[PDB]
């Protein structure tokens, strides 16, 4: 449930608790399962739980900003790589209109359940509007 | 003629070829303490920073806002900010004050407060402080692995060599953007051939790099830039939010990453807002802190040409490393870019970090001769390797690099060259001929490498990316060609994404792919008798340089 | 004869498909006149245009005012070009061959060490650009690198960019540059 | 020939020409902490040290005895020696522990104890400590003024230039003993032409030097040597008693002086008694302290080739400087001798003292190209002048030297040339033609100097010394040739003997011949916010380098 | 009578208290007089009182060893330079016999009243005797 | 032929007013055989003499055993020469032209950088000496200096000096050494 500094590194101290987002245990990512095709690129990813533990380790190190980063990133795991890239790019200067950024926030919150990232993007919309980084022409 | 030969000789001195300029504060051409810089200050109102360095919240630019809302401990900033800058400066060198007590204070101060603290310190003081603030106990090193021709065969070989030399991280980039996937790929294979666990990155356009990482072609990202002014951030094609999301994207894939900033970028890019380089860099450091990014590559970095140009520039560079470190961020402290034609001068610039030690003394030591360095040259390169090893022996300073023999280098380079060769053959990529494998084996740089069919490689990379090749495809290709070990090594580099251990501050991997970070390898310096002290084994390795003759056998 | 730029009206976003748009910096051949190594802007423009025309395509030169950053300048030039291929160059010499669809900071070819660029290299930049415009895959112009360029020129590059940037006009539309052939 | 070109290039690097050796403790070929070195200890029996670092008084050799009865505070040693070495080491870097507090302890410990304290410190800690232990608040610099030909004209000229560049002390020596008097004479004239108040010495055989001092041809002596073993001391042609007497002889004439020692002399002279270089040096430092000599020139000095040859040698050099400083002695910290073919290596060796600052960062920076340096070359020479000013500007470190324009240098060199010409004319010495004056005016080294009838010079000197020529005779000559200002300067250098002010620790003179020593210019470092900080005027001087272009003028 | 750290430097704080051992005030050592010849080499020297003053300032800075050297040096002022050189050399290894060192100590004590130096030389005689640094076969 | 030294018997002071005593180190041409630059002791000990005779004096060779210091070597040599002049030389090569009456650490001429001494030097060190031994004031052998000698040789010079010093015999008197020209 909860990790502690002495549980780190998690890969050595608490391997069992480490699962791929796909449900596979760390012990499943081997040359064998890779060559056979049992383990594919989508398996060699981090899961929400893991990031949560790493976050716990971080904050207990007084690295709260890092912990918050990890927790926020945890919400992005299930989102497709292409969508992650598109959202990032939509966040770059003058790419999006305020409405587009809000629409993205809606998707993040209700489709991906990435509540923190939705708030994050909602925040970016306001910031971009006040600092003029939204696509030129409302 | 009525001219001094003394000065004639002096005029021909390499150092006089260095671009030095007088200060020009209006254009941000000043290392630190700009008369236009703000006076530190902060005000918390109902759990929200509404005042930052003489700026009201309704005056905040994107950076002020991000910093105010994410980079500062609001509940402690008002108190911490009551401390005098010189008092914090004293704490930094005070052996009775732990890095933890300092961190509890700095993570509660402002960008201006941090530079004012630096203003109170001379370089000896900063080094004294840096050795205590460094997050990881054992300093490490990062090198560049590149070449003029973006040659994959040479890249793999140099990566293998750089690996046995001790570098824990390796970074490549490209002359031709389209070559990136091959550089990344070759770097990954070569890196795992020299020393299993070596982290690799391919520094290119942001979205491009994230993609390389998502496809498991790299094990981390570093040049994820942030800037000190909105205008430069804009030309950097990001905002604190797009970059924070980016950092988040990296973490969401279990990919280690840090940001890159460094004094001088805003000036070189034309929008310094009349602020000193260090103040703007301080903002970058706080943006890094606020984004929840564990580390930062700073110390002028690529813009060392700017900082080094003005007075106290090299001191300002050490200062920015210290600020990053005291804020409890992992620091890859530059020394990775050329700024002087003088050995004397470049040496002084690097000793600032090398003597006290940082998470990565060099955030880009050139593992290849500088003519092949695609970052336009590193402060130190492959030809300084012997000098660097002698320095460690001279001063009993762990520089993060060890001596290697020609035999084990030729062997490791040959293996890497064959490995990448087999990976190309297996993936049906343009052929890597035995002539190339052999040339990469004994080469110094690309001057010994036969020319490749560039158009053919570029078309092949496009087809490769289209084929959605990932790190697992490299693993399989290695596995089927008799490189089970390198396949497993790469697989273990990718497995880091599943455990998330190497996401923690200063995290690097030992030869068994076990994580060594500030969390399990904490720097606990409290003066003589404490902190990192070279092991008997490591010290022996440092002094046992090949060629050193046993005195009693000389005649 | 000396190549001389003459500002016309707003630069159009698609004059013919068989073209290559050359986007020059806000001060190119106007407020600044030479590169970091004192190479006249006219002769460089002459090489670029020639390189392109040499390949059968039309070289359309424009001045980018909304930015002084070479990536965006070339990107703008690319989006202005009916061939999708563009060339961007700052007064200091820095040059990039861009292509629409590519991310701003990405590119087809980059020449990040201006001081090392010769009039000949510029000739090849125009040729390759045209080759890209013809949707071909020209061998990239061999990248050049000198470890001492930054030590020798970075501060000067910044000063040059500072000046050029002084002429950036927020949101200003590109400006057509008529190519006048003037006596040397 | 399938060798690695990487290694072929490395094998060719200049640094590989340096003489490095494995340790050989038996012969003292080990920088510090030799297994044969004694364990620190002391025992006081009735106000007399009867035990010193593992040796009973009945076992004391001349050095042990001298140190026991003169160099250690007997009333406090037993108690001070109960402190752990690591504890004293912490105190050295502890900003809450004053320089004076440390001295009350160090002046009560033993030679073995001092090196044991050093053993607990890395170079950063040592520099941190060195900036606090330095006696004089403002670090200074000493240079060498010599030339292969012992040419009076060149010396005078070089001394004048060295004077405006900022050196507070100048030292000369001879390739041919007999030339000594002219060298001292010339140095004396040239020094006062460049900067009124510059101190000058002529390093030769002991009795010979004292005589030069008694005759007022010098303003101080430095190479009054002491050694770590009886046998080496003997080959040095002295004992602790003859040297202590010699020190007193200088003082009895109001002549400033310091001893010279340095790691490696004993091993190079064949009698290390199987002890480490540092331990032996520690004995030398204590001998110096006990003699009541105010300063010491150490840090390997001439035997830098010995210390730099072994592991942690360069760290040991810093350590020996620190031991002398913590023992409250003025420290002219070497950096005056060549040991490496590498610029990277020699730079690291010098930054050890330059960064923190010592009374004399260089106890012999060569103010002439090294081919003219008659001390077999200095670690830095005339050709390094520009780099050195740039280093100070880079690190905001006061290196004790400033930039000079070619115009003022040519002027100062000609005047000095004319003066040394007017003097030889007034004293009826071998003529100095305008072909020499003009030559020495625009020269770099003795290569631009017309040869001189040597024999005719060695005869004028032998006869000049018979005529009992003294500093006053020089004063008169300069006075009768219109060089009143210079005649006066030398007289004011000689007048220092009457006041005795420049006999105090770390004493040098400002342009008004007023003493600036550790007594009236006390270093008072207590961390940031205290101690020496470059003044706004000095800082401006450091930044103001000729050739630094004003940014707003670049087209 | 006694000096204080605040009295240093003497040349600037207490000029009047500085006399040459020949009995001339510091203000007498001028270019004028050196030219005229009334001031000679034997005048441009330190007096016992001055060394005593510097010894005081030194010990008040806790530099007792230096103070001791200054006081011992004070005793050597009146001894002719040639004799100073002679004594120095006699102290160099193997130059003197025990008796010759003792005779030098006698001269120092009773002819020059350099009692501390006499004790110093008597000490060297014994040390040299014990450490075999006397003239071989004396 | 090769110059070889032969251990004679205890030497004695003064033996003709026209003799320039040569004092070789305790290991010269005996336990050691070459300098730092591997120059044979015989050839050296051969030039020092030719220089002597060319001026008209008799060179006498002895082996200093009481010390290994070169200044003290040339001094003991100077105090064994009826001319008062004497030459001292260590196995590593360091040489000094001394003269009795001079302090031990002083000298007439010094050659403090062995590795830079050629045969023409070990020759002129004979002529000048003889010039001295005959009360002349010859122009001293032009001193030579190389800033990198210490970086290259100091460590070695210490090693050679350690070897030489191993054969020092406390108080032992000089031992005349006869000259034998061994057939090539
Ligand atoms: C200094 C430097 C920087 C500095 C200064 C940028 C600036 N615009 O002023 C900083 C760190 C801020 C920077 C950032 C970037 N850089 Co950069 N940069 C360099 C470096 C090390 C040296 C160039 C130099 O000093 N030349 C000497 C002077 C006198 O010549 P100059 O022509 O006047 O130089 C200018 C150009 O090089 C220009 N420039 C710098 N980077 C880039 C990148 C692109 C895509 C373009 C078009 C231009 C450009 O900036 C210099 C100053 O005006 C080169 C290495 C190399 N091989 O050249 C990498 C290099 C050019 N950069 C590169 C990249 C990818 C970037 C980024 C896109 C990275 C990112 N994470 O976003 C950003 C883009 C920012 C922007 N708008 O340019 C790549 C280009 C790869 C490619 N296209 O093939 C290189 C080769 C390698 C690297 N990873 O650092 N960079
Ligand atoms: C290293 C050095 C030292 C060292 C090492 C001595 C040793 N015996 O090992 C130390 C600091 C201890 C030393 C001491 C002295 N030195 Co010294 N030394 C040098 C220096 C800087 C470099 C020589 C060198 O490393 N050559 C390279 C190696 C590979 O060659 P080497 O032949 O094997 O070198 C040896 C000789 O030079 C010898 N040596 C060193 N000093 C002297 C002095 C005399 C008079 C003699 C005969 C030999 C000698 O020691 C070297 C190592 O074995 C020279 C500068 C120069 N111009 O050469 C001054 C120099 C030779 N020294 C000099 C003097 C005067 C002395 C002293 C007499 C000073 C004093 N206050 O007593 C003492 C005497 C000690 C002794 N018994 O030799 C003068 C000679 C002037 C002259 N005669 O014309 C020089 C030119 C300049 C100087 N002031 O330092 N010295
Ligand atoms: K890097
Ligand atoms: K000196």
């Amino acid at each position: 449930k909860t990790m502690r500094v002495q549980d780190y590194p998690l890969a050595t101290r608490c391997p069992e608790h480490i699962l791929t987002p796909t449900g596979k245990p760390l012990t499943d990512i081997t040359l064998e399962k890779v060559l056979s095709g049992e383990v594919g690129p989508q398996d060699v990813r981090i899961s929400r739980q893991t990031l949560e533990y790493q976050a716990q380790i971080a904050e207990q190190m007084q690295r709260h900003a890092v912990a918050r980063n990890f927790r926020r990133a945890a919400e992005l795991i299930a989102i497709p790589d292409e969508r992650i890239l598109a959202i990032y790019n939509a966040l770059r200067p003058f790419r999006s209109s305020q409405a587009e950024l809000l629409a993205i926030a809606d998707e993040l919150e209700h489709t991906w359940h990435a509540t923190v990232n939705a708030a994050f993007v909602r925040e970016s919309a306001e910031v971009y509007q006040q600092r003029h980084k939204l696509r030129k022409g409302s | 003629m009525k001219r001094s030969k003394r000065f004639a000789v002096l005029a021909q001195r390499p150092v006089n070829q260095d671009g030095l300029i007088g200060e020009w504060p209006e254009e941000g051409l000043i290392a630190m303490d700009s008369p236009f810089d703000p006076v530190s200050s902060v005000k918390v109102d109902n759990g929200l920073i509404v005042e930052l360095d003489g700026k009201r919240r309704d005056q905040f630019d994107m950076i002020d806002r991000f910093i105010a809302d994410y980079a500062i401990n609001v509940e402690r900033t008002e108190q911490a900010m009551r401390l005098e800058a010189v008092e914090i400066a004293r704490m930094l060198v005070d052996i009775h004050v732990s890095r933890e007590e300092i961190i509890a204070i700095t993570t509660a101060i402002t960008p201006a407060k941090a530079v004012e603290v630096m203003a109170q310190m001379n370089v000896v003081e900063m080094m004294m402080a840096l050795q205590k603030m460094r997050a990881r106990r054992t300093p490490s090193n990062q090198c560049h692995v590149t070449n003029l021709k973006d040659n994959p065969v040479q890249i793999a070989a140099d990566a293998a060599e750089a690996g046995i030399r001790g570098f824990s991280e390796q970074e490549t980039t490209v002359g031709i953007a389209r070559y990136a996937p091959f550089n990344a790929l070759a770097l990954l294979v070569g890196s795992q051939c020299g020393r299993p666990g070596v982290l690799t990155q391919c520094s290119v356009e942001e979205a491009t790099e994230l993609e390389l990482g998502m496809r498991g072609l790299t094990s981390y990202a570093e040049t994820v830039s942030v800037y000190g002014t909105e205008a430069v951030f804009t030309d950097g094609d990001d905002t604190p939010w797009s970059k924070a999301f980016l950092a988040s994207a990296y973490a969401s894939r279990g990919l280690k990453m840090r940001y890159t900033s460094g004094t001088g970028s805003e000036a070189l890019m034309g929008y310094s807002e009349s602020k000193s380089m260090l103040y703007l860099e301080s903002r970058c450091i706080f943006i890094t802190k606020g984004a929840g990014v564990q580390g930062l590559q700073n110390g002028a970095v690529s813009c060392i040409g700017m900082t080094g140009a003005v007075p106290s520039g090299i001191r300002a560079v050490l200062a920015e490393n210290l600020i990053a470190s005291m804020l409890d961020l992992e620091v890859a402290s530059a020394n990775d870019q050329t700024f002087s034609h003088s050995d004397i001068r470049r040496t002084a610039r690097t000793l600032m970090q090398m003597l006290p030690g940082t998470d990565f003394i060099f955030s880009g030591y050139s593992a290849v001769p500088n003519y092949d360095n695609m970052f336009a040259g590193s402060n130190f390169d492959a030809e300084d390797f012997d000098d660097y090893n002698i320095l460690q022996r001279d001063l009993m300073v762990d520089g993060g690099l060890r001596p290697v023999t020609e035999a084990e280098t030729i062997a490791i380079r040959q293996k890497a060259a064959r490995a990448i060769q087999a990976v190309f053959r297996e993936l049906g990529l343009p052929p890597i001929a035995d002539e190339e494998v052999e040339a990469a084996t004994y080469a110094h740089g690309s001057n010994e490498m036969p020319p490749r069919n560039v158009v053919e490689d570029l078309s092949a990379v496009e087809e490769m990316m289209k084929r959605n090749i990932t790190g697992l495809d490299i693993v399989g290709a290695l596995s089927r060609s008799g490189f089970e070990d390198i396949a497993s090594n790469i697989l273990n580099m990718l497995r880091q994404r599943v455990t998330g251990d190497y996401l923690q501050t200063s995290a690097i991997l030992d030869r068994q792919f076990e994580v060594v970070s500030a969390v399990n390898d904490i720097n606990d310096y409290q003066g003589p008798g404490t902190g990192y002290r070279i092991s008997a084994e490591r010290w022996a390795e440092i002094k046992n340089i090949p060629g050193v003759v046993q005195p009693d056998t000389i005649e | 004869f000396t190549l001389k730029t003459r500002e016309g009206g707003v630069a159009s976003a698609d004059e013919r498909a068989d073209e290559v748009v050359i986007g020059v910096g806000p001060a190119f051949d106007k407020h600044q006149h030479h590169t970091l190594i004192d190479m006249p802007h006219g002769a460089i423009l002459k090489e670029l245009i020639a390189g392109v025309e040499e390949e059968g395509l039309h070289a359309r030169v424009v001045r980018i005012l909304r930015t002084s950053d070479v990536s965006f300048m070339a990107w703008d030039a690319a989006n202005l070009s009916g061939s999708g291929i563009g060339i961007g160059i700052q007064s200091k010499g820095t040059t990039v061959i861009h292509q629409r669809d590519l991310l701003p900071l990405s590119n087809l070819e980059l020449f990040s060490q201006a001081p090392l660029l010769t009039l000949e290299t510029y000739r090849q930049i125009g040729k390759n650009a045209a080759r890209y415009a013809r949707k071909e895959s020209p061998s990239p112009v061999p990248v050049v690198n000198d470890q001492m360029v930054r030590p020798k020129f970075m501060a000067k590059a910044a000063l040059f960019h500072i000046k050029e940037t002084k002429h950036v006009v927020q949101d200003a539309e590109p400006v057509t540059l008529h190519i006048d052939l003037v006596r040397e």
